C-alpha cells in the first residue's frame, strides 16, 4: 500500500544524524 | 498467578482443550518448570542484578540430630540435618535458613565445600552453618552444642525446582494446599510470557506432528501415519 | 527430576508412544548421557564457572588392598583400590573422595601422572591419594600404614557416564533402588531444555527416515522403501 | 559405553536394521576408529587442552632382546624390542611405559630421532628408553645391562588406531575378551556426539545412492539404476 | 589400516560394487596416492608442524659403486648408488638413510645442490652423504674411502608416491607381502577422513556422467547418450 | 498485517543511540 | 505465526547496548 | 518446526558479549 | 534433515572467542 | 548430498585462528 | 508507480553528507 | 524502462566524493 | 539490452579512486 | 559437479593467511 | 552471452590496486 | 559452462595479496 510519513521523517533524521557526524569532524587547525 | 494459571494459559495458546489429547497438564507442568530454572539461569548469572522476591520460595524443614558416620566415639562430632530431602538452590540470589523469623537468626547457608572447614575462628563458633550434602539432605553445623536443639527452619532461595519446593512449602494462616496447581507460581510476573512463548514452542511442533495411528506390529511414523 | 521424566519427555515430544516403534527408551538412555556430558563440557570447560549441585553423583566404593605387581617383596608398598571399576571424573568441577561424610576427612583425587610423584614431602605424608588408573579402577596411596584399613569410601564428582554412576550409588535411608529410571538423572535444570532439544533433534529426522521394509535379500533403501 | 554400542547407534540411526543391507557393521567400525583420531586430532592438536582419562588404551607388550642389526660383534650394543607391532600413539596426550604398575617406574616413551642420541649424560644412563623404529615395533634402550631383564610393559597412550590398541588389550581381572564388540570403545563422552553425527553424516548420503542393479555386462550407474 | 581397507571404503563410498563399472580400484589407486601427497603438502608444508610416524615408509636399498661419469681416471673420485631409482621425498618431514639400524649412523640425506660442496671441512670428511640426482638414483659421497664398502641401507621418509615406496619396502620378519593391497597405506588415521572424501568427490561426479554407448562412427557425447 | 507501535519505538530508539553518538564526536578545540 | 516477548526483550537489549556505547564515548574534556 | 531453548541461549550469549564490550569502553578519566 | 551437536559447539566456541576479544579490552586503570 | 570432515576442519580452523586472535589482545598491563 | 522529489532529495543529501565528510579530512599542514 | 540522467550525476558525484577523500590522504612528508 | 560506455567509464573511474588510495599510503621513511 | 582440489587448497590458503595475520599480532611485551 | 576483456582489466586492475595497498605496509624498521 | 584457467589467477592472486597484507604486519621488536 502506501503512507511515508513516517519513512520520510526516519529518512530525514538518518541524514541528519550522518551530517552530524561530519561536521565533527571539522577542525580550525591550529598550527603555523 | 498461582500454578493453574500459567498451565491453562500454555494449554489455551496451544489449544489443548480436549480430554483425548496427547499432551497433558503434566507435559506442561514438567516443562514450566525446566523453562524456570532455564530463564532464570540466562538472566541472573552472568552479571549480578537485582532478583525480585517473586522467584523465591521458603520451605519448612524438621532438624533431627544424626550422627557424622555411624555410632562411634572417634568419629567427629554429630550434625543436625533435615528428615527429608531439601531441594537444590540456584546460585542466584540470596538462600537464607531462618529460625521461623526471617527478620532473626544468624543461620549461614554456605557451599558444601565450605562447611567442612568452618569455625575454626574463635568469633565465628556460635554459628550455625547450612549445605546440601550430596546424600541430598541439608546438613547443620556449629562449634556450639546449643545449635543440637533446633527443631524447625525455614529456607528461602530460589531453588532449582519450584514443583519440589512447592510440596515442601510452608503452612499458610488458614491451612496447607492440597493441590499444586492453586499454589503460587515462582516467577517474576515479568518473566511470564518469555515463560509461556518457550514452553508453547516447544509444544507447538510436536502438537501437531503425527502418531504411529495404527495397531499393526510395525513401525508406521516414515509413512506419516 | 528422575530418569524416567527425561525418557519420556523425549519420547513423547517424538510421539515414540507405540510399542512396535524403531526407536526404543534405550535409544534415548543412550543419548541423554551422551548429551550430557557434551553439554556440561561446552559450559564448564572454556573458563571457570560455579557448577551446581545438581551435576554431582555420589558413588559408594569398597577398598581392598591390592599388591603393586604381584606378590614379589622387591617390588613396592601395595595400594588399596576399588573392588570394583569406577567412571571417569569430569575435569569441570570439584571431585572429591571422602570416608561416608562429605564434611570430613583429607582424600585427594589428583591426576593419574601426579600420583606416581606424592608423598615426598615431610608435611604431605599422612594423606591419602586417589586416582584411576588404566586398568579402570581408583587406586589409594600414602606413605602412611594406617590408610590401608579403609573399607568403604564414597566418590563425589561430575562423572562422564551419568548411567555408570547411577548404578554404583549410594544406598538411600529407605535403600537401594533396583530401576535406573526411578534414580535421579543428574544435571542442572537449567540445562535440561537443552539437553531434550539436542536429543530430539537427533532422533526426529531418523524417526521419519524410511526403513528396508521388505525381505528379498537385497537393499531397498536406495528405492526410498 | 562399549564397541558395540557406538556401533548400533550409527546403525540405527541410519536405519541400517536388514542383514540385506550395502553397509555393514564393518564399515561403521572403520568409520569410527578413522573418525576417532580425526575428531581428537582436531580438539586436542592447535593449543594444548586437558585429555580426558576415556581416550587412552593401555595395551600390553612382552619384550625380547634384539640384535642391533645381526649377529656381528662391532655393530652396537643390543636392545630390547616388541615381539608384536605396536600402534602408533597420537602426540596430544601422556603416553607412557610402566612395569606393570602405573605409579611406578622410569621408562621414558620419547621420539625415535632423539633415541639415537640418549643417555650420553652420565646422571640419564639408567633410564629406558622407548621408542617405534620404521619396523613398527617398540624398541627399547639405555646404557645401563638391567635393562635386558624386562620382560613385560604396559603401554598407555592415545593411539591413532583405536581396533589395534583393542587387540593388544591388557587382560582383565575376569579374563580377555574375545569379541572387539564387548570392548571398550576410548573417546570421552562429550566427544561421543560429533563423533555419530560425522559417521552418519558420511555413510546418509551414499544410503540412498543407486547401485548397478542389472547383471548385463554394462554399468548401469548413469541410468541411476 | 592397509592398502585395501582404504581402496575398498572409496569403493563402497561410491557404490563401485559391479565388476562391469568404469572406474577400477586402479583409478582408486592412483587417486589415493595422489590425494595423500597433496593432503600432506597442505597440512605440512605451509609452518612447520609435528609429522605423525604414520606418513613415513622405509625403503630398502642395494648400494653399488658407479664412476664418476665413465671408466676414465682424470674424472673424479666414485660414487655409491642404488641399483634401483628411488621414489622422491616430500620436504615436510625427516628423512633418514640408515644402516638397517635407526638408532644407529651418520648417513646425511641432504639437497642434491648441496651434495657437490660437501666434506671441505676438517671435521665433516667422515660423514656420508644422500641425495636423488636427476637419475632418477640416490647418491652417496663421502671423503673417506670406507663408505665404498656400504652394501645396503635403509631410507625412511615421507616419499611423494607412496606405491612406489611400497614396492621397494623392507622385507617383514615373516616375509616379504606379494600384493599392494595387504600393505600398510602411509598415511595419519587423522587424515583418512579428509583423503577419503575428496577421491569420493571426484569420482562422484564422473560416476554418473554419460557414456558413449553406441558404436556408430561418431561421438554421441552431445546427445548425452 | 500491520501495526507499528514497536517499529516506530525500536527505529526512534536507534537513530537516537546513532544521534548519541554523534553527539559524542564533538569538540569545542582548545588550542590557540 | 505470533509471539513477540522474546524479540522485544533481545531488541530492546540491542539498543540498550548499543546506547551503552555511545555513553561510553561522552568526554567532558580537560583542558582550558 | 520450532524449539528454541538453544536460540535463546545464544542470542542471550550474545548480547551478554555486545554488553560486555560496551562496559569496557567505559573510563572515569582522571584529568582535572 | 537434523543434527545439532557440531552446530552446538562451532556456535559455542564462536561466542567464546568473541566474549574472549570483550574480556581483552577491560582495563583496570592506574592514574588517579 | 553429504560428508562433513572438510567442512568441519575448516570450522575449527576459522573458530581456532578467531581465537588465536583474541589471545593475541591480552595484556597484563604493567603500569602501578 | 514512480514518484522521485524524495528519493531525489534523499540521494543529493546523502552525496551532500559524504562530501561534507571527505572536506573535513583535508589539511593544509604546517611543517617545513 | 529508462532515463539516466539522475542516474549518472549521483554516480558521478559519488566517485568525485570517493575522489576527493583519497585526495586528502596525500602528504608531502617533512622530514629528512 | 546492452550499452557499456558509462559502465566502463564508471569502473575505470572506481579503480582510479582506488589506485589514488594506494598511492597515497606510499611513505619513503626517514629513520636510519 | 563435483571436484574439489582447488577449493580444498584455496579454503587451506585462507585460513591460512588469517592463521598468519593473528600471530603477527602477538606480542610479549617488555615493561616491568 | 560472452566476451570478457574488459571483465579482466578490471579484475586484474582491482588485484593491482589491492597488491600496491600490500606493499605499502611494508616497513624494514630502524630501530635496534 | 566450464574453464578455470581465469579464476584460478585471480583467485590465486587475491590470495598472494593477502598473504603479502599478513607478512607486512610482521614486526620483530626491539625493546628488551
Amino acid at each position: 500500500f502506501g503512507s511515508g510519513a513516517i519513512g520520510y521523517e526516519f529518512d530525514n533524521r538518518y541524514l541528519n544524524n550522518q551530517e552530524m557526524s561530519a561536521v565533527a569532524k571539522q577542525r580550525l587547525t591550529s598550527l603555523p | 498467578m498461582t500454578y493453574n494459571e500459567l498451565i491453562y494459559m500454555v494449554l489455551d495458546e496451544l489449544k489443548l482443550s480436549s480430554d483425548d489429547s496427547y499432551y497433558t497438564p503434566d507435559h506442561v507442568i514438567f516443562l514450566l518448570v525446566k523453562y524456570r530454572s532455564f530463564l532464570l539461569k540466562q538472566r541472573y548469572s552472568d552479571i549480578k542484578k537485582q532478583i525480585p522476591d517473586s522467584d523465591y520460595q521458603s520451605i519448612c524443614l524438621d532438624l533431627i540430630e544424626v550422627p557424622a558416620i555411624s555410632g562411634e566415639p572417634c568419629e567427629g562430632s554429630s550434625y543436625l540435618r533435615s528428615k527429608n530431602k531439601v531441594p537444590t538452590t540456584m546460585m542466584i540470589g540470596n538462600p537464607r535458613v531462618y529460625p521461623m523469623d526471617f527478620y532473626q537468626g544468624e543461620i549461614t547457608y554456605i557451599s558444601r565445600d565450605r562447611m567442612r572447614y568452618v569455625g575454626y575462628n574463635k568469633f565465628l563458633r556460635n554459628i550455625i552453618y547450612c549445605s546440601k550434602a550430596p546424600d541430598g539432605y541439608l546438613y547443620f553445623k556449629s562449634w556450639n552444642p546449643q545449635f543440637l536443639h533446633l527443631e524447625k527452619v525455614s529456607f528461602n532461595a530460589i531453588f532449582e525446582d519450584a514443583k519440589e519446593a512447592s510440596e515442601m512449602a510452608c503452612p499458610e494462616e488458614n491451612g496447607t494446599i492440597c493441590k499444586l496447581e492453586d499454589k503460587e507460581f515462582p516467577i517474576e510476573d515479568a518473566l511470564v510470557p518469555p515463560l509461556i512463548e518457550l514452553v508453547v514452542k516447544e509444544l507447538r511442533g510436536p502438537e501437531y506432528s503425527p502418531k504411529d495411528e495404527d495397531n499393526n506390529a510395525k513401525d508406521d511414523l516414515p509413512d506419516a501415519r
